[PDB]
């Protein structure tokens, strides 16, 4: 869901996100910190 | 003026 | 998933410090394949080549072919820096360190081509103690050759120790007796008239007239050693006089390299010795076959025009003591050509080497007002761009806007003249000042200013990566010709800030976002305040002044005051363009 | 798998005595049963002692 | 630009961004 | 006069130059004593009077000539006078510059950690020494060539290898030789290890050795040998060429002896321009 | 001059000021020896004779100019002759005042213990290093900075951590590093440990080792490196007497972590 | 009056004769001191300036006066300065001459100033009996292992017979000493006596013991080979010539 949302919002074909924690089924997260490798020619505002 | 030689191995020094 | 071409692109875009992980990541290509390592080294920069060599010295056993390909790549970079004009030459210290690593890894196993390439790399630095040490190291191993003596005499061409180079050439002539007179006489074949010079450029069948490329290398060494020698013994030795008489009456090679050798050769001669030598050769070659100083060049030219239009008017232009003498040589000699029925020679003044010689004589005197009269009059032609790079710098020191942008858009751009980095940094600042003057009065478009940084840009490195299919192969036939992938242009952050201010004052902030993305893509150059500059450009695109003030206040409360000074300057440069 | 896993990317010097032959003899597309693993040794408690 | 022997090598043409997300976990199936 | 300056400190009269006291003119040591104004008053020589210990007065003015300050280790009273007089006069702040971090500087101490890996099966040994230095600048190519020359005379290269793996790390192995031969190799390595560091200007301060038990299923030990050095020294030969990573010689040679070296042709050969005897 | 005080003590000629001897008005050394009264009779310079040793009086006159006194430990006679001169002249109360009811003092010897929990299993070498000192006064912030200067260039900050736990104890973490690079880690920490302690003024008397197996895990082993540092005096300035003269600028430490223990809106405390 | 020459080195004045510094003429130390040339310009005495330590120069000038040398072992910084100053001045080869061995005649060897000795004891156990395989290994060449085994054997004829131990030479720098079928108490007599004979033999070569550090196999399970690794560090501080 996060991958397709970032691909729609950044207009890329397929992006890959890597999470710091891989939680199991049922456990909530509050600040799950992950990193995405995006193309450098995208200059969108971080709120946009 | 530096002469360059190859250092001999033990099979080369003690060749019979 | 990835090809060898994409691996070479990733290597050429990554910096020098990233040579160690990638070699250790894709090490299955390098541990058993020396040809793959040689192809990687030849298709990459010399600094990345020595970085890969220093990385592989701790892991593999490097061969002599690796250092041979590295020295060949450094010689190709020297050829490129001779051809283009920007960037620095390969240092002699790195070549000596590479030769020392090759001679400490492989003792008495390197060929003489290694020593030849080391001497050719130490030649433009004029380091002759390195040549003496290399000759002693080669003599101690009982492998001392004659092209090594030629390249060591070319290395020893210096005003300090020219006598050692002359002694080396004398020992070469004593050892091998017929190479030097045949290589000199190749510049003057038997049975040469003016009709031969006409048919060399008019008729068909471009035959080779006698000079071999080894003879061309020998003649280049002779040209360097006669540039280094003073004028006293250069007019007494038979070899030097023969070379000076055969260079001015060559008529066998192209006029560009002839002009280059004539500019390098007669530099140490004074004016009187130069004009007496030219008078003597014009006497003998025309009697065998057939202030006041501005008058003395007119009688020198009118007796010596069998297709000698290109090199002589540049050699006399270089031999003049001042640049106003060169301006009088451009004007009064053209008037004398109009007086002495010389309509055919004046079509050769529009040759690019003549205006390049005039611009170099104006640039070494640091005269931009004299250069502007040649800029605005003549047609735009291909400048060799070593002089146009510093002429824009010299025009920037006057701190005046319109002449620099005028000559950039009317002489440099239609002639496709490629400037250096500091020249473009000065030209974009002059464009910005002229655009601010045009904005406060009420003509550079922002797309043109974006294209003048990418298309008009010259680096000292050479693109050498070929495609996957476009390579001379041992199996199968090739579908396409060998094509070279052009490297994407890298931009300094001063050019980034100038392009940002240009796209702000032009009224289109999209170009600044595109330039920032291109800079993050080609070289990972991220500005220290770019997270605020992106939002300032987005507020500029959507006309939000209150948010543009709030982000400046937040950058003041977060960063320093001097960091927000740039944001305030960008805001007051946007407010004059919106109004 | 955590006991035999090298931490991060790890490379060493190459020598022809250590070859690492890639000719395994099975398919490279399958990875079930190919990971390096220790044999689990569980020590005895003091009741077992 | 320097290199330390354990750093994260980012390939050219790409830039790493940090995201901070949250979800309920009862509604979702979880992570990958 | 502007040439001679006479300062009477503790009864002892020393002669010095005006450039010595005014080498650091911004300090209170020089601006409190008007040397050009005292030269115009006393035409022969400037006369000043200081109240210090005369042996300490030799230490501060001797620093101005040699650019090196050495403090006494035993006498703590004189040691306390130098840190007090140069702080009150302002010469202490210019003596030791605090720097914030191309030339390479050797450190004051140097530790060398050697990690062996032993294997023993009924009277034979099998060593793998991992020599590791403490900082950059140590030329380990000069260290390994000290090991390779002295070990080639004792044993053949078919039983041991030695190559460099990093700027501050080396390596050495031993392929299953007897205990009388393996201890011959390990003692000869660690003697060329310290003798390389003695040539760098150091001296062995302390050292220790550590032996580990076997792994729970193999006969593998880990012998840890650590050294500690300190800064003792106050700071046309024959090229012997060898590759870093060596190659093994098993059985006959695949390439002949003349195919190793490269020779130029006879027609390209020239006479020697330097003398050879 | 009249301001100069020439004193003949034991045959050696000494020259000093009037205010240095009159630094303490109440002592009988300055009371029974009037310096400005003798300056009215002696026009050029005053002359005083003493029955004290010339090697002793360099410590007596040097005390009045430095406001400190150091006694030689290897010479028991000059230790006895100076303090007896302090008692017969009344300067022992001014040199050593009575203790009323806090600077640090470096001891003559220091024991530095280095506890390593090394885990080595087939190419991977994991370390857990703890450096502790025997006394206070040591600047552990400077010891960590020497580790941060070297190991940041040698490895990324992901693989290792290094921070301060106590005033005399420090910690160093290492997570799953290979054979060669972890040997570069522990040697450089041992390099900067001796570099930090010898810069304090100490000299390594002896260094010895202690190896132990582990109780829970198999491939983990304990390595106790105990270091004995004997005190010397370096040829440069020490941080003991240097901090009293040249006070170096203390840099601001890193921001500590305030842990969260509550979940919710959490109305403000009173 | 005229024969004495003033040497000022490190703020300390030294005075000595003319022939003592020119005792060895071929050394570079005598070439940098033109003693007949400096006496011709200054008729009173020669005045020379050096930047060396005064305590170091007393050892160097003391060797020229009295043909003896004893390097200080309590200070390594002073001792390393003496050897380094006598190397750059060319005085070490006359202080420590090369040795002569007769095995065939070949006499060229330079003894190291810092040598290490590795003593490894292999304790095994098979079928109720135990054995020791002591291996003595010197650092470099030049030492006399023929005389050490003579001192090891002669000190062991009184203690035990030739049946329970054997001691011979395997290499020029390696010595072997086996031990079989001995009691628990008399095994400490053998290892302490060989360690006694190891140090004083190196003292007879002209060395001095710096430090010693031993390790031992700390395993509680049965091991086929237990290893006692005794390491010695010797520093050459003198020279010993027998008669």
């Amino acid at each position: 869901v996060l991958e397709e949302a970032l691909a729609v919002a950044l207009d890329v074909n397929t992006v890959r996100v890597v999470a710091g924690v891989i939680p199991e089924v049922g456990v909530s997260v509050r600040r799950l910190c992950c990193h995405v490798d995006v193309p450098s020619h995208i200059e969108l505002q971080p709120r946009t | 003026m530096k002469r360059i030689v190859v250092p001999h191995r033990w099979s080369e020094m003690n060749r019979v | 998933g990835y090809t060898f071409a994409d691996f070479l692109r990733r290597l050429e875009r990554s910096p020098d410090s990233h040579m160690a992980p990638l070699y250790h990541e894709h090490r299955e290509l390098f541990v058993r394949r020396h040809d793959m390592f040689a192809r990687v080294i030849s298709s990459v920069t010399w600094s990345k080549g020595v970085a890969l060599v220093a990385a592989a010295g701790y892991t593999q056993a490097v061969n002599v072919t690796i250092y041979r390909a590295l020295l060949a790549r450094m010689l190709l970079h020297n050829r490129h820096v001779r051809q283009c004009g920007a960037g620095s030459v390969v240092p002699w210290s790195a070549a000596l360190r590479t030769y020392s690593e090759a001679i400490a890894t492989h003792g008495n196993a390197v060929p003489t081509r290694m020593t030849l390439s080391a001497l050719r790399l130490c030649t433009p630095a004029r380091q002759w103690v390195a040549a003496i040490s290399l000759l002693m190291l080669s003599q101690a191993n009982d492998k001392l050759t004659l092209p090594m003596l030629i390249d060591a005499a070319g290395c020893c061409a210096t005003p300090a120790a020219w006598e050692k180079a002359m002694a080396l050439l004398g020992r070469f002539h004593a050892q091998s007796l017929q190479v030097l007179p045949d290589s000199i006489q190749s510049l003057r074949p038997v049975g040469t008239s003016a009709s031969t010079v006409d048919a060399a450029a008019h008729a068909l069948l471009p035959r080779s007239e006698g000079p071999t490329p080894e003879q061309k290398h020998i003649l280049t060494v002779i040209n360097k050693v006669v540039s280094a020698v003073p004028w006293q013994v250069a007019l007494s030795n038979e070899m030097c006089r023969s070379y000076l008489t055969h260079l001015v009456a060559s008529t066998t090679l192209r006029p560009t390299e002839k002009t280059a050798s004539l500019t390098t050769a007669v530099q140490q001669l004074p004016w009187e010795a130069f004009v007496t030598l030219m008078k003597t050769v014009t006497a003998t070659v025309q009697e065998g076959s057939q202030s006041n100083s501005i008058i003395r060049e007119g009688v020198n030219l009118l007796q010596s025009e069998p297709e000698t239009a290109i090199p002589f008017i540049t050699t006399i232009l270089y031999k003049l003591p001042s640049a106003e003498a060169a301006a009088l040589f451009l004007s009064e000699a053209t008037s004398a050509y109009r007086n002495s029925s010389s309509a055919v020679v004046a079509a050769a003044i529009r040759h690019p080497v003549v205006v390049g010689a005039l611009l170099k004589r104006c640039a070494d005197s640091n005269s931009w007002y004299l250069a502007a009269s040649i800029f605005k009059s003549t047609s735009p032609t291909a400048i060799p761009c070593d002089v146009a790079s510093d002429l824009v710098i010299q025009m920037r020191r006057a701190n005046q806007a319109p002449l620099v942008v005028d000559v950039l858009q009317k002489y440099i751009v239609p002639s496709r003249t490629k400037l250096t980095e500091e020249a473009i940094e000065a030209a974009l600042l002059c464009v910005l000042v002229h655009n601010r003057a045009l904005a406060k009065a009420s003509g550079v478009h922002w797309i043109s200013a974006l294209s003048w940084a990418t298309d008009l840009l010259e680096e000292g490195v050479e693109s050498r990566i070929l495609q996957t299919g476009t390579t001379p192969s041992v199996g199968g036939v090739n579908h396409e010709d060998p094509t070279v992938l052009l490297r994407k242009k890298t931009l300094s952050p001063r050019i980034l800030s100038l392009l940002i201010y240009i796209c702000v004052n032009a009224g289109s902030p999209r170009g600044g976002l595109f330039a920032l993305g291109y800079a993050r893509t080609v070289s990972k150059t991220e500005l220290e305040l770019s997270e605020e500059i992106t939002a300032l450009l987005y507020c500029m695109m959507y006309d939000r002044p209150r948010e543009a003030e709030s982000i400046i206040q937040h950058a003041v409360k977060k960063h320093g005051e001097y960091k927000g000074k740039y944001l305030g300057r960008l805001l007051v440069a946007s407010q004059e363009a919106k109004g | 798998r955590a006991a035999m896993s090298p931490g991060g990317f790890s490379t060493g010097a190459v020598t022809e005595e250590n070859f690492q032959p890639k000719a395994t003899g099975e398919s490279h597309r399958v990875t079930r049963g190919k990971a390096p693993k220790v044999t689990m040794e569980k020590g005895p408690s003091n009741l077992d002692r | 630009e320097l290199y330390v022997p354990g750093q994260q090598i980012i390939p050219p043409g790409l830039t790493r961004y940090r995201v901070d997300v949250q979800y309920q976990g009862n509604d979702f199936d979880g992570w990958w | 006069a502007s040439d001679r300056a006479v300062i009477n400190a503790g009864g002892r009269r020393f002669e010095t130059l005006f450039s010595t006291l005014h080498r650091y003119p911004d300090t209170p040591f020089a601006q409190l004593f008007p040397l050009p104004g005292r030269g115009a008053r006393q035409h022969r020589g400037r006369e000043f009077f200081l109240d210090v210990t005369p042996h300490v007065f030799e230490y501060i003015l001797g620093f101005l000539r040699t650019n090196q300050l050495n403090l006494p280790a035993e006498n703590l009273q004189i040691r306390a006078e130098v840190v007090y007089s140069m702080n009150q006069w302002g010469l202490l702040e210019h003596a030791f510059p605090p720097e914030v971090i191309a030339v390479v500087k050797l450190p004051d101490v140097c530790v060398v950690q050697v990690c062996d890996h032993m294997q023993h099966d009924q009277g034979v040994k099998r060593h793998a020494l991992t020599i590791t230095y403490g900082a950059d600048g140590f030329q380990l190519r000069s260290l390994i060539r000290r090991v390779r020359r002295d070990l080639e005379r004792q044993l053949s290269s078919t039983y041991w290898q030695c190559y460099q793996t990093n700027e501050r790390a080396a390596f050495f192995v031993t392929t299953k030789v007897a205990n009388g031969t393996a201890d011959l190799l390990t003692t000869s390595v660690t003697q060329q290890l310290v003798e390389h560091t003695e040539s760098m200007g150091y001296s062995l301060a302390s050292s220790y050795v550590t032996l580990s038990p076997d792994v729970v299923h193999t006969s593998v030990r880990m012998l840890i040998h650590n050294f500690t050095f300190r800064r003792s020294r106050r700071v046309s030969e024959t090229i012997e060429a060898e590759p870093n990573i060596p190659t093994m010689h098993v059985g006959p040679r695949r390439e002949p002896l003349n195919a190793a070296e490269s020779i130029p042709p006879r027609n390209e050969r020239a006479v020697n321009i330097w003398t050879v005897d």
